[PDB]
RNA sequence: AUCGAGAGGG
DNA sequence: ACGTCCCTCTCGA
């Protein structure tokens, strides 16, 4: 079927940006644990909380 | 306070040791702790004072 | 690994 | 006197 809207359509110059999700994404459930506090990691490199 | 805060007690006469995990050491063969090599500055800087007098 | 400084992300 | 919350990198004793 048609669209009873119109649309405007033509080539908008983009970009790639330096974030994707897979570089971003996360996941802990115990893990890597801290030695003078005890308590979990700072973050996705060193796998943490 | 007659029992938990003498007045004569904001002196320090003996020191309250805390022990490795307030202070540990990790190894980079290790390396002690800011509040470890501290007490030794103070068991350097007592000793030395101990005997001039 | 620890502290110190630095650029970005909503 | 403390001076918004969290998060991802990168680098010098």
């Amino acid at each position: 079927k048609k669209l009873m809207a119109q649309i405007f359509f033509g080539p908008t110059y983009y970009q790639r940006l330096r974030h994707m999700v897979d570089d971003k994404i996360h996941a802990r459930a115990r893990g890597p644990m801290q030695v003078l506090t005890r308590q979990p990691v700072e973050g996705r490199s060193r796998d943490g909380g | 306070n007659e029992v938990f805060s003498r007045p004569e007690w904001m002196i320090l006469t003996c020191l309250p040791v805390p022990p490795p995990p307030v202070r540990p050491s990790i190894s980079f063969q290790r390396g002690e702790d800011d509040l470890t090599f501290k007490l030794a500055d103070i068991l350097k800087a007592n000793i030395s004072l101990e005997t001039l007098e």
